Order: C-alpha cells, then sequence, then structure tokens
C-alpha cells in the first residue's frame, strides 16, 4: 500500500509508518536498511 | 597447470571511522 | 619456490562491515 500510513511486520521487524518509492542505490546486498541515526528507513520488499 | 601475485595481510581488531558516499559507496577510511 | 619480501599495504583492504545503505 505504498502511500498509506500501515502497521508492519516486515521479517519479524514490527513498526508503523508509511511506504513510498525510493531510488535509495541499494547495492545487490545491502537489506533491512537504516538512516543517519541508525534507524530502519528504507526496506527492500524481499518479495519484489 | 597446463603448460607477482600472493599478496597476504593479517587483519587485526581496529577501530574505523569511513567515508560513505551519496551512492552508498565507500570513499575514503581513516584508521583511528 | 617462492620468495618472501615484504611490501606495505597502504590504505587498503577496508570492506563493507555490514550491508546497511549509507550516504552523506
Ligand atoms: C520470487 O521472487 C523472485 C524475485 O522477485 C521472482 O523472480 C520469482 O519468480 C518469485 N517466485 C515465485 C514463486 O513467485
Ligand atoms: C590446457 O590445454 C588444453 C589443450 O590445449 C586447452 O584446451 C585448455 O584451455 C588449457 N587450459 C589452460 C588453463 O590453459
Ligand atoms: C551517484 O550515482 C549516479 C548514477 O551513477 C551518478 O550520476 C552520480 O555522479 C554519483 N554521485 C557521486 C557523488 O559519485
Amino acid at each position: 500500500v505504498k502511500n498509506k500510513c500501515v502497521n508492519f511486520n516486515f521479517n519479524g521487524l514490527t513498526g508503523t509508518g508509511v511506504l513510498t518509492k525510493s531510488n535509495k542505490k541499494f547495492l545487490p546486498f545491502q537489506q533491512f536498511g537504516r538512516d543517519i541515526v541508525d534507524t530502519t528507513d528504507a526496506v527492500r520488499d524481499p518479495q519484489t | 597447470l597446463n603448460r607477482a601475485d600472493y599478496y597476504v595481510g593479517y587483519l587485526q581488531p581496529r577501530t574505523f571511522l569511513l567515508k560513505y558516499n551519496e551512492n552508498g559507496t565507500i570513499t575514503d577510511a581513516v584508521d583511528c | 619456490t617462492t620468495t618472501q619480501s615484504y611490501t606495505n599495504s597502504f590504505t587498503r583492504g577496508v570492506y563493507y562491515p555490514d550491508k546497511v545503505f549509507r550516504s552523506s
């Protein structure tokens, strides 16, 4: 649901927020992902 | 077989500060 | 056979410690 605030349980990682398209150059090994304060900010949908 | 290499080094437990580039890539690192 | 000459490594041998994207 890329644009509506949602409770997510992505691979055990529970939390709440919104999901939008991202161009993060996640080289093909980068997964959970985070930010400057090291807080999960970008999860590559494992299925897609 | 059929018919100038072997560069070996040993790593150590050290603290490093790594400079990341905008595309997620490591441009420079400094050994504290 | 082989030789065992020494060589400075300079700034070399740095790998991504984990798989987390980081920018700036
Ligand atoms: C699983 O995901 C991969 C990567 O998107 C895809 O290539 C593959 O066809 C998927 N498998 C099934 C059974 O949907
Ligand atoms: C070894 O020799 C064979 C026969 O000429 C050749 O096909 C093969 O590619 C050679 N292998 C290497 C590593 O040069
Ligand atoms: C980041 O990647 C893009 C796409 O390859 C490139 O145009 C840009 O110059 C890169 N930025 C840096 C700072 O290297």
